[PDB]
């Protein structure tokens, strides 16, 4: 999931 | 967990401090459903990369695991983008304040099916905010509450203990405007009675997003279109 | 208006004094499905309709309003009414959904989803250790409250009473006012969610509709309708 | 419209 990308960064 | 120990004039400030900026639309001027449906989920695609960095640093929100803070995004964003919304139009009367640029009235979504709906109630929203006076420390608390409410009961404590604090927080920023104490619950209630009607609004606006994405005339992004699928919809 | 004069004692006994009575389902054991359970939840809610019309009748302040705003108010907040009021009733039945005495279901006999979102509603109430003083009040402000958006003034005005007197409530079983405040918070956060549950309730019953094989009753048709369009 | 009259009677 790209949220999980833009959440981690 | 750091949340629990800030004094409410901390929590307001932290959370005045996490605002996110008023992005805006695409410059160049009337509007049809495509291009029309097009800037607002460009700006809303951008709007979200945004609002996550917001949540990162809602007092509280990054001591949750990473599952469950994508839970409580994957819920409540659309309520975000349209509480915003609604606070940004409310010196705007009558008007619908997407960006700057993009300042929109009822006669504009009707050339959209079912969007006048929704205009409808983001602008009856927005009235209430207005008559209410909103005030910027209360509308921050709001979204925050918004943002780990929504999601927590599909799931807590911890959240429930945050949730808390900003209730305290919207009190303490009450007695200071001088409210009386019956005022102050009367008007704690007021405004979050407020976000039920918020959450009747999301729902409305994902179907239709959905409606949308059927229609495959309007491209919905990557990121949207997860955030979308998390609803699953159709006729849920 | 005679509803912006009750104490608050008052406004709890005129709110208790009206509640409905919980009814039955035709639900035989000795028959074991997911069409037969709606046919007989779409029956209960149907019956339940008439004890809730006349109900909302006897909340104060409802009858002042026009009959065009009594009529809008019903058809936005019905499901919503419905479904505290089933989450009330299964409260001290965990795991279980109490749709009537006769009627008490687990998640495992979309449509599940509602189930594990009713479920946890009737958990966080167990949880909270919900009064039904606090809980019809809560019903109440459901009623008035979910369609006020889509006169005013005076339902302002009673809801402003009702928070008064949740307010009045806690403050009787020995809140500080601290307390007070986030459980009344707390409280009106969970309509929240039973705002959502409403919505995906209303929006399963719509294409269950289309399907045509789960018969709706006419005022269900109606009360549906009303929600499209 | 049929809660419009239960709501009259
Ligand atoms: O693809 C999208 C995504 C979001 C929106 C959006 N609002 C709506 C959403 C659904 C239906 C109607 C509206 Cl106005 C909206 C977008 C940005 C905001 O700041 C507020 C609302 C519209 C299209
Ligand atoms: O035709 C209908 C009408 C109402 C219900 C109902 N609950 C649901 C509604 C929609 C989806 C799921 C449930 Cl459980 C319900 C019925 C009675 C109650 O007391 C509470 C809920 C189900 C079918």
């Amino acid at each position: 999931k790209i949220l999980h990308r833009l959440l981690q960064d | 967990s750091l949340a629990l120990s800030l004094t409410a004039d901390q929590m307001v400030s932290a959370l005045l401090d996490a605002e996110p900026p008023i992005l805006y639309s695409e410059y160049d001027p009337p509007f049809s459903e495509a291009s029309m449906m097009g800037l607002l989920t460009n700006l809303a695609d951008r709007e979200l990369v945004h609002m996550i960095n917001w949540a990162k640093r809602v007092p509280g929100f990054v001591d949750l695991t990473l599952h469950d803070q994508v839970h409580l995004l994957e819920c409540a964003w659309l309520e975000i983008l349209m509480i915003g919304l609604v606070w940004r139009s409310m010196e705007h009367p009558g008007k619908l304040l997407f960006a700057p640029n993009l300042l929109l009235d009822r006669n504009q979504g009707k050339c959209v099916e079912g969007m006048v709906e929704i205009f409808d109630m983001l602008l009856a929203t927005s009235s209430r905010f207005r008559m209410m006076n909103l005030q910027g420390e209360e509308f921050v608390c709001l979204k925050s509450i918004i943002l780990l409410n929504s999601g927590v009961y599909t799931f807590k404590d911890h959240i429930h203990r945050v949730l808390d604090k900003i209730t305290d927080t919207l009190i303490h920023l009450m007695a200071k405007a001088g409210l009386t104490l019956q005022q102050q619950h009367q008007r704690l209630a007021q405004l979050l009675l407020i976000l039920s009607h918020i959450r009747h609004m999301s729902n409305k606006g994902m179907e239709h997003l959905y409606s949308m994405k059927c229609k495959n005339v309007v491209p919905l992004s990557d990121l949207l279109l997860e955030m979308l699928d998390a609803h699953r919809l159709h006729a849920p």
